């Protein structure tokens, strides 16, 4: 199985700058797609095959990563952005990073 | 000298990948066949008598079969060609009909379910003035309870149509040629070791596939081209679950199948032109349709595909064999025609073992339909008529389309199970060697020449 | 427009089994896998399994084998035949089985593999 | 020595501008099934009609090797002779060259056509 | 702007077997007239133009 | 300068007469409508290959323009060079001579075939 | 004089050579009938083609006739000059050169790239 | 009071299927090769005569 | 006395459209391009062998 551990498990910034979020996997060569989940909404795919956006999904979030080490840029942070990030490989997910105010 | 020119070339060796139209390529004895019976023989060009693939020494190409288009293609034109049969075939409109239907004339025990309805049913005639009540056998699984009478109905009758295939036809896989067109090339990997995905040493350009012979058929794959050394297990992503295996095997297992019932065929004028091939008296006993795999040889090949395994889920690990999880009949079980008509086969007897790390057959079982629903049908389905006598075929199994269970939680015991579904799979299983390339001869390049004044 | 659209919320004693399905629609039904997802309050995501709707075949989380089904009905109407219904049926309820459950699809990019889920039904939240 | 249509893949483009003749060859002559047919030999004829366009609409209608007056930018190579003519092969080569093709093929349209108008001057006063 | 104001309803009707009549079923709410608008204002500023 | 695809529609002769290679240019690359593809399709190489037909037929392979052993018949025009080369624009010039290009096709049709069994005859004593 | 199309069949082979451009001429201009049109309106211009393609991989895209440096092989004919072209006629001539005539183009094929890859040589020197 | 579908004795009838929509969506007519389209650029212009933009 | 149309238990039967005609027109048969067809002109030929004309 492949275990996900995102990183920080709370990330505090302010509307305008960037948020940088972590996901190492216990297994390397896979690619990542990362979720947003909005508090109380349903979850939201961001990023597939590591640095590809989803319908929809605006270019301040940035997908990037190799081996075991993913990460999820977002650039100048919107008042919506603030929400919990998750990571996942195939049916296996990391157990989030929330980004607060 | 120093200053260079460009010198423009025609007939560089150089190609880009590719997409386009195809066309097939089949044998004289295809079209000795006659009988008006294979599809698109016809149509099909011949092949060659002296065919030749020209290796290409030193390049290496990067193929993927999980993401080409020929077998989209073939696909496609076999569902197509199909499709095209049948439309002279009668339409059998009027026999959605409410059958009044018993058991077939039979003692068995209590416990064996009868699945041979006698089914009598008002028919059409010849003349729109009148009627005919006439009586006909129809397999449990091509009926269903309507409703102290005992009365049924096709199944068709609430999902689809129903067109009966010509008799004048047949449905037996003969190999085709995918030949390409002038200015593209096919490029074939040589290499015996190939999981179908990336860069391929050995290659050689050719204008024509070899012979793949369309075989439609669930969970193991038959008649198929055998690997040269090893057992190959390919996939596209194999640590993922939802991605389902192909085995191709190095040793055909010969398995042999057949319908044990001497059966009869009447036909009926529903008039005029039209004529509605029923099922009439059973000759003889009533038996079970099956197939026989050798217990060996399943055991010696089951163990080549563990050997090959473990080479990707470690060496201390156990690979146990498990039963469909369930679904559809198209998928939970081992389709395919034999002598023109549709097989079900329980491969629960098959895939039944474990595996640690360091004489008879096997008889299995088979039900038997003639309105098939093949190619996930929603609109149209067909009514494959009765084929008269008794029928066996006998047949290598060239692979097979496995699937591992998701549950893991890294235990050293991930078991596997047959799958089947889409049917892409099994032209995926043949077209691995293959890829298509759009050829562009028109090279430039600085050589010293300056054209005159 | 792809659209999922699941059954409401339901309170489940220990020992039930619950039932939930998904109306799919906007695409041909038939072409996509389903899969299903459970959201487990301070535990995260579990994947529960998949079905592909032509046979209705299906695979399960091997930690839930025992405890899942899944089965599909195909529309039965002439004039709007593409649409479909996936139901998950889950049995021997405890209330560590109190979730949110998803039924998800894929993307229908050339990019887009199995598992990267951009169409996500409401939810439907189970209580034991 | 006759290797075979594309047998020169991997060989040195040197050697490859050699069987020219080859590729060049293998190239024109070699109801589901009948539309395939129709939409393929028209496609070849197509295909092969737009490199004899170009050759056309340059001077190079010999054609294989065709000289030229426009001279090699070294912005699109700049390698040695040496190293692309026994060195590379076209696969390799072809990619490098890729970005400028086009506007390559632009030079050698306006030259030709200047050849042209230039020597109906020449056979004028001649 | 045009409308059909009634919120119509279908039911299918099988025909059978793939046959299907799709019905015009029961009329939800205020049985209406259908009708389109235009601005009698610019309707007459061109219609002013075309006598121009 | 670049004008466009018949851009020297109404340039006179001899400045039309630069942009050739630019007509010449778009004239080949570029189940309902499938069919109107196809015989869409073969009209183009058709009506291509008739001209090429022609150019071969003649000398003029080359092409653009060809200088010919065909003396210019007055009768056809009998203007003076000005005043077609540096004055009138194709689209008129091709309404003069039109009621005889055929005539005079045939005129190009003899003198080729004469040139080439000359100079067999050449090549034959040297 | 002017014979027609085909008009010097049982012509010598002199004769004939000089009525080249009318055959050559007459071979290209000229729903149930529909489709008859466009599989005979294809097969016309791929027929037509394999020929430009020979004339072309030759150095004779001239064309009718032309010389060569294949020498000719007496085994084929060994006739005298007099006796081919002011006796015998194509349709006869063509039956007896007919066992080797993808043999003797073969000697064509290799000769005319040997002819590029040498001018080439001429041109870079000078 | 008995009706007809009023088709019944002009013409058979056949049921559109609904997975087919009647938006009007913009064609272009494009030419074969050698083949031109002109298009009168001039602003006041009533359809026929000589156009010259 | 009661009978039958002989088609129905040989075949189907499609009624020809009184709209067409079964006039037989003359056709020709034209070769494509390259394509030639050859005509006996002989006034004495029984259809098998060399004809002069
Ligand atoms: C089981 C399964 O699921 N598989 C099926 C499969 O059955 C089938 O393919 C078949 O498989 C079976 C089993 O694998 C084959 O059966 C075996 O066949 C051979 C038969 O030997 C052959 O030739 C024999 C003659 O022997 C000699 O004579 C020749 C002619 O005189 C001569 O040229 C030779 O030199 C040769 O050597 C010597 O012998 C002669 C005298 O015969 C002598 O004078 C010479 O000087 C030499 O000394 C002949 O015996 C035989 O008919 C055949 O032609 C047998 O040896 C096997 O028999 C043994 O085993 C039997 C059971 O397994 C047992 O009953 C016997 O007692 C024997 O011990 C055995 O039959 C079979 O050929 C093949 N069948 C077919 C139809 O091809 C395929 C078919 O669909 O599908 C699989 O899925
Ligand atoms: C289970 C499953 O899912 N797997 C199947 C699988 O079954 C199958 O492959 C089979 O597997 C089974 C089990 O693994 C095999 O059965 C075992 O086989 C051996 C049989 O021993 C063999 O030889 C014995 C003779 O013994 C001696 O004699 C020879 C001849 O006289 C001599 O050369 C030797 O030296 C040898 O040593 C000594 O013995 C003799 C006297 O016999 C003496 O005079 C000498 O001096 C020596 O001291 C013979 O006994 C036997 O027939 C065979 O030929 C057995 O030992 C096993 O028996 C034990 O277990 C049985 C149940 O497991 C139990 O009933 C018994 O009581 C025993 O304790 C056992 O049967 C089998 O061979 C093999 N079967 C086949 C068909 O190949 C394959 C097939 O599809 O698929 C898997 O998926
Ligand atoms: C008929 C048809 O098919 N055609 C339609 C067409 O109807 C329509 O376009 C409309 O047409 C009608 C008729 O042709 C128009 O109606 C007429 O409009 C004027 C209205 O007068 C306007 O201003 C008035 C105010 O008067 C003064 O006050 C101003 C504000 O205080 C001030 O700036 C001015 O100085 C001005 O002068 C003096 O008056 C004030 C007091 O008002 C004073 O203190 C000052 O010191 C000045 O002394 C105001 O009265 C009026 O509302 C409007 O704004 C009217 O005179 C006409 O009224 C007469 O006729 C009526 C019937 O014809 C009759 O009922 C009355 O009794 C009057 O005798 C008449 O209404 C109309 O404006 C226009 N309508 C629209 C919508 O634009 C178009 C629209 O689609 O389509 C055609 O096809």
């Amino acid at each position: 199985e492949i275990v996900l551990t995102q990183s920080p498990g709370i990330l505090s910034l302010s509307p305008g700058e960037t948020a940088t979020l972590f996901c190492k996997a216990s297994q390397g060569g896979n690619a990542m797609t990362w979720y947003q989940k909005r508090r109380g909404q349903v979850p939201r795919l961001l990023i597939y095959d590591t640095s590809r956006r989803a319908s929809g999904v605006p270019d301040r979030f940035v997908g990037s990563g190799s081996g075991t080490d993913f990460f999820l840029t977002i650039n100048k942070l919107d008042r919506e952005d603030f929400a919990v990030y998750y990571c996942q490989q195939f049916e296996f997910f990391g157990l989030g990073s929330e980004l607060e105010v | 000298a120093e200053n260079l020119w460009v010198t423009v070339y025609y007939g560089v060796p150089v190609w880009k990948d590719a997409e386009t139209t195809l066309f097939c390529a089949s044998d004289a004895k295809a079209y000795e066949t006659e009988k008006h019976n294979v599809w698109a023989t016809h149509a099909c060009v011949p092949t060659d008598p002296n065919p030749q693939e020209i290796h290409l020494e030193n390049v290496t190409e990067e193929f993927n079969m999980w993401k080409n288009n020929m077998v989209e293609q073939m696909h496609t034109d076999i569902i197509s060609l199909w499709d095209q049969s049948l439309k002279p075939c009668v339409k059998l409109t009027p026999l959605c009909v409410t059958l009044q239907c018993t058991n077939v004339t039979n003692n068995i025990t209590d416990d064996m379910r009868g699945e041979l309805k006698n089914c009598s049913f008002n028919m059409t005639t010849e003349l729109r003035d009148k009627k005919q009540k006439v009586y006909s056998l129809f397999y449990r699984l091509d009926v269903v309870q309507i409703n102290s009478n005992k009365e049924y109905r096709l199944i068709n009758c609430n999902t689809s149509a129903c067109t009966q295939a010509c008799p004048k036809v047949s449905f037996e896989p003969i190999p085709i040629h995918y030949c390409a067109p002038a200015g593209f090339a096919i490029l074939k990997c040589k290499d015996k070791k190939f999981n179908g995905t990336g860069p391929c040493p050995s290659v050689s350009t050719v204008q024509c596939t070899h012979g793949i012979k369309p075989v439609v058929s669930t969970q193991l794959l038959l008649n198929g081209s055998l690997a040269e050394e090893e057992v190959m297990i390919r996939s596209e992503n194999i640590t993922n679950n939802a991605k389902n295996i192909l085995v191709q095997f190095n040793t055909p297992v010969q398995i042999n199948c057949t319908r044990p019932n001497n059966n009869t065929r009447k036909s009926i004028r529903i008039g005029p032109g039209q004529a509605f091939y029923a099922t009439g008296d059973i000759i003889g006993d009533i038996r079970q349709a099956h197939c026989n795999v050798s217990k060996a040889t399943w055991n010696e090949t089951l163990g080549k595909v563990v050997k090959q395994l473990r080479k990707h889920f470690g060496n201390n690990t156990i690979i146990r064999f498990a039963n469909s999880s369930g679904g559809d009949l198209e998928v939970t079980t081992h389709s395919f025609n034999c002598g023109g008509e549709f097989f079900y086969c329980n491969t629960s007897g098959l895939f039944n073992s474990t595996w640690i790390s360091n004489n008879d057959s096997i008889t299995l079982p088979c039900r038997i339909k003639q309105i098939i629903n093949m190619w996930q049908r929603i609109g149209q389905c067909m009514y494959a008529p009765p084929i008269q006598g008794v029928i066996r075929c006998v047949s290598n199994i060239t692979g097979l389309i496995l699937t591992r269970d998701g549950g893991s939680t890294n235990s050293t015991t991930e078991t596997f199970r047959p799958g089947g579904g889409d049917m892409r799979d099994n032209w995926r299983s043949e077209l691995y060697k293959y890829k298509v390339v759009k050829i562009e001869p028109l090279g430039v390049a600085p050589t010293r020449c300056k054209r005159r004044v | 427009q792809v659209q999922l659209v699941q059954s409401g919320a339901v309170i489940k004693t220990p020992g039930s089994s619950v039932k939930i399905s998904c109306r799919a629609s906007g695409y041909n039904f038939r072409d996509y896998s389903i899969h299903w997802v459970r959201l487990i309050p301070d535990k995260g995501f579990e994947w529960i399994g998949w079905i592909k709707p032509l046979w209705g075949a299906v695979s399960y989380a091997r930690q839930l084998q025992g405890r899942v089904s899944m089965t599909r009905q195909l529309s039965q109407d002439p004039d709007d035949p593409d649409w479909g219904v996936a139901y998950m049926e889950f049995s021997g309820l405890t209330p560590a089985d109190t979730a949110e459950y998803f039924c998800v699809r894929r993307g229908s990019c050339d990019y887009c593999g199995d598992f990267p889920w951009q169409y996500w039904c409401q939810g439907t939240v189970v209580v034991v | 020595v006759f290797l075979g249509f594309l047998g020169a893949a991997g060989s040195t483009m040197g050697a490859a501008s050699m069987t020219l003749t080859v590729q060049a060859r293998n190239l024109l002559s070699g109801t589901v099934w009948g539309i395939k047919q129709l939409q393929a030999r028209v496609l070849a004829v197509e295909r092969y009609l737009r490199d004899q366009q170009l050759l056309g609409i340059w001077g190079c209608s010999g054609k294989l090797i065709c000289c030229t007056n426009v001279p090699w930018n070294s912005s699109w190579s700049n390698r040695n002779l040496s190293e692309i003519w026994d060195n590379m092969t076209w696969l390799q080569w072809d990619k490098e060259i890729s970005n400028y093709t086009q506007i390559i093929y632009g030079l050698l349209e306006e030259s030709q056509n200047q050849q042209e108008k230039n020597e109906q001057d020449l056979l004028a006063l001649d």
